[PDB]
């Protein structure tokens, strides 16, 4: 396959004068306005493919649960005896800005879940805990205690792995429509007060974590990190990149009295 | 003697002529078309009013003055009240449509000024409150009036800050969306053909707008000496290939 | 070799090697030739 | 107020004109539908799509 | 049940009216059934809210 | 096992079943069809909303009692407010349509009574004043309510005398018009298909009604002993092959 | 493979009237009582197979 | 590839792709045609 050889020109045919009002970006090249020599590309543009761009694992969520005596706990959920997470890709901003370069996106997900334990206060040892991660689709009973009938999970996919290890599985594209909406300028119905922008069109399920082990004498903090990798990516309609900071999952809102995002010159327009 | 410059668009019972065009944009290089069976889901036969809905509606005019910040209309909202297009809209459960948008602004060879005319698929607005405040329905359904970016923040309304496109992105990059400029010195109209763009084959016309049309002054209007300091901008829009499905009782929407 | 039955379980896809910027860079209705005048 | 054979019976009144016999929304996973075999199976899945057949037998 | 995803309503009204023969009286009833058309799709299995328990059963 | 007796008519998104029919009449043995070019005059392409207008609208119910004289509806008037049919009607300059009329009245094998259901093309009514008094507009445009022949003379209204068909002809000869009887002992519905009948290819839908549908008790209703002395009669009507042409601003009509 | 196209009907052949006393569920479809357009299934019913239902 | 000798040790079965509701939806002795009268 990058530049052809081109020499002096004295024509009536001027490729460099255009009318940008038309909305086109005319494909002008170095050889339209200087004299060039042949050179080859030596490159394919492999690593800019959208499959590659969205295809590496990104941290999408960090939560935490603890193993401790539940005796007398009136609210397991509240003691972090167990914890749920409604899956999202817009809570930690790194991956979010990448996805929102597109309007609709379609892909399978590969999840990796790393779990590490901490024992912040005096323990004789490090126990070996098994985590259970249950995939709870909308309409399933939700766990109420850390050892409910729910955890039987007879119809709901669940993975059991050890703290310190990693669990990995992949979920097909679960969207209800043909693509996930990265943006949605609508409502769920014509209600006067219904929420704007947040939609089920994006919904990817939800996940509940708990330790299977009963309690030892000390307490053990287990912190869960969920990583997400898109595989089989398809993206439509590019948009302007995100400039201001994010404030909320699912709305476009930016913070008030934000700071100028364009760097001011130290000098003139004329400055180098 | 054909120029890129003169054009005629006849759609239904209405025709537009421009003698100072700058080509026309067809979003994503695709022209509006009906919904193919292979893509269909709802089993209902659809209704295609054709020429009674696919004609040109001219919205009320705006006034560009030296202080203007820009205006924003949503589709199909802007047309919610135009003739039979609008009736069909409130009466069917689902509908689908593409449009021809023609924005008009003429001046003289002594004026200067340049407007950006852009179509943004799925333009989800931001609340000026920040945090996770929502933007109420009425605020994103201004109707033919559209939203005036130089109007004041209101409560439950969107933010109207132009350098941020009403969503946290910079004005400068709106050029990645199908768009055309109106530069008084060149141009006097902008025309964009919009194919139907959605993640579902057909949708509700009232709970979801699928494009915002935005006209934004970028190089300020500058009139000749002792000229009146303003020009009107007119927007005429025509639904094209419209289909409605799931007819019934007639939606009632807030406000 | 796929070891698994479902398609979601296969590895990443392979390069589009599609690449056609004209839907984005030249969505004009009447074709513009480089070198010919923009507005006739 | 307690489950009875009677909640399967939709009553009809002689001589009423213009009036309404019954009403229900169509959340097949809840409400009237929920205990029916259809309702009962739908509940093992997250998403449904398709046509429903509703019939009335007169007695 | 979900809003965005909601399916409509089903109602029934007298078109003319029920008329009983002589020597007859009172209410008559309709039985109503529901089943899915061959059209139907269900996907993404999960657990039913229709059954739960507090201790394991025994014999 | 097909009987003349059971029938199903599906039109648009609406279906009717009768288990006690008496065949169906198709006026003048012709079935509704669109307007052929060879017969066309107006050069405008017409709009054919199809399934959104060609479905069944059930008008409000009437009550046959022993004192009833008969009721009269005009078309397209009776439908002037039904869904998108009606909108199209007020919004185009010209329109054209055929209809399926289904009149319903069920009783038991102890009742007796017989209604005449007849369609009269161009039913010009008479003023009860005599002389050359006219019948004002409103009076001949009752809408879905229709005209109740047992209501009182009003001023500017038509005469409501049944032995004279509201025009100086005898009830007995209405049988020369497409018609069907509903005899409680036989029948429980009447169905008539009306092709478009006019002296022009397309006309105005508001200044001219082209058929009156008339339901007239002829053998008085007789209920079984200690039965309630009345039965409701319901009329359901569906526009078929409708076409509208000459779209614009939306007619404003008296009252 | 979900719905065929079907238009107006004025028949003596009524598929929607049945006798449930017989014990059958007659296979009635949308196209027996409204006007439909063609649409395809795009689906096989894979995940409702009893092997799948009892297999986790 | 089965690594084991016994049939019980193989993975899940593969979709019946059988599907015939008529034993459940139409177990009537004399065949009913849709459109023909239910009771003659």
């Amino acid at each position: 396959t990058a530049s052809i050889s081109s020499g002096p020109k004295h024509t009536q045919k001027v490729p460099i004068l255009t009318a940008n009002e038309t909305g086109a970006t005319m494909p002008v090249l170095p050889s339209d306005s200087i004299e060039t020599r042949t050179t080859y590309m030596h490159f394919n543009g492999s690593e800019t493919d959208v499959e590659c761009f969205l295809g590496r694992a990104a941290c999408v969520h960090v939560t935490e649960i603890q193993n401790k005596d539940a005796t007398g706990i009136d609210n397991h959920r509240e003691a972090k005896l167990f914890n749920d997470w409604k899956i999202n890709l817009s809570s930690l901003v790194q991956l979010r800005k990448k996805l929102e370069l597109f309007t609709y996106v379609r892909f399978d997900s590969e999840y990796t879940i790393l779990a590490t334990a901490s024992q912040p206060d005096s323990a004789n040892y490090s126990s070996n805990l098994v985590v259970q991660a249950m995939y709870v689709p909308p309409g399933a009973p939700n766990p109420k205690e850390w050892d409910d009938y729910t955890w039987q999970s007879a119809s709901n996919p669940s993975v059991f792995f050890k703290v310190g290890d990693t669990s990995r599985f992949s979920v097909p594209y679960v969207g209800l429509a043909s693509a996930y909406n990265c943006f949605y300028d609508g409502y769920s119905h014509d209600d006067a007060e219904t929420q704007y922008g947040i939609t089920v069109l994006a919904h990817m399920g939800s996940m509940a974590f708990r330790i299977v082990n009963e309690h030892d004498e000390h307490k053990t903090l287990v912190k869960i990190r969920v990583y997400h990798r898109a595989k089989h990516v398809e993206a439509w309609i590019p948009r302007a990149p995100r400039a201001l900071p994010y404030t909320s999952i699912g709305r476009t809102n930016y913070p008030k009295n934000t700071e100028p995002v364009i760097k001011k010159r130290k000098g003139d327009i004329k400055s180098y | 003697g054909y120029s890129d410059r003169v054009q005629q668009i006849t759609l239904g019972n209405s025709t537009i002529t421009t003698q100072e065009a700058a080509n026309a944009v067809v979003c994503y290089a695709e022209w509006p078309e009906y919904l193919p069976d292979v893509d269909a889901s709802d089993v209902n036969k659809t209704s295609k009013p054709d020429t009674s809905v696919c004609r040109f509606y001219t919205l009320d005019s705006k006034t560009w003055t030296t202080g203007s910040k820009g205006w924003c209309w949503k589709l199909p909202d802007a047309l919610k009240d135009m003739g039979v297009f609008g009736q069909n809209m409130f009466f069917h459960s689902l509908g689908r449509s593409g449009y021809t948008v023609h924005v008009q602004c003429n001046a003289t060879k002594f004026h200067s000024g340049c407007l950006l005319v852009v179509v943004i698929p799925e333009h989800q607005l931001a609340s000026h409150e920040g945090g996770n405040v929502s933007v109420k329905y009425t605020f994103t359904h201004p109707g033919e009036r559209g939203i005036d970016l130089s109007s004041a923040n209101e409560v439950g309304g969107p933010v109207k800050d132009v350098l941020y496109n009403m969503n946290g992105t910079l004005l400068g990059n709106l050029l990645i969306f199908p768009h055309q400029f109106i530069n008084l010195r060149t141009n006097n109209t902008a025309t964009i053909v919009i194919p139907y763009i959605n993640s579902v084959p057909i949708d509700s016309m009232t709970r979801h707008n699928n494009v915002s049309l935005m006209v934004i002054p970028i190089a300020p209007l500058t009139v000749p000496t002792g000229a009146t300091p303003s020009l009107p901008i007119t927007v005429t829009i025509a639904p094209m290939c419209t289909e409605f499905s799931g007819i019934r009782s007639k939606s009632i929407v807030p406000q | 070799i796929n070891y698994y039955k479902d398609a979601a379980s296969t590895s990443s896809a392979g390069q589009s090697l599609s690449m056609d910027p004209s839907k984005f860079t030249e969505p004009v209705k009447d074709l513009m030739l480089k070198g010919a005048p923009a507005l006739n | 107020t307690k489950d009875e054979v009677n909640s399967y019976l939709i009553p009809l009144n002689a001589n009423r004109q213009n009036e309404q016999v019954f009403g229900t929304n169509l959340f097949i996973g809840d409400g009237v539908f929920k205990t029916t075999l259809l309702g009962e199976i739908v509940q093992y899945y997250t998403h449904w799509s398709g046509s429903l057949r509703f019939s009335l037998m007169y007695t | 049940p979900d809003t965005y995803t909601s399916a409509g309503f089903l109602s029934c009204w007298y078109q003319t009216s029920l008329i009983l023969p002589p020597e007859t009286t009172g209410q008559v009833y309709l039985l109503s059934f529901i089943s899915a058309c061959p059209d139907f799709k269900l996907r993404l299995m999960k657990d039913t809210q229709t059954i739960s328990q507090t201790v394991a059963l025994t014999e």
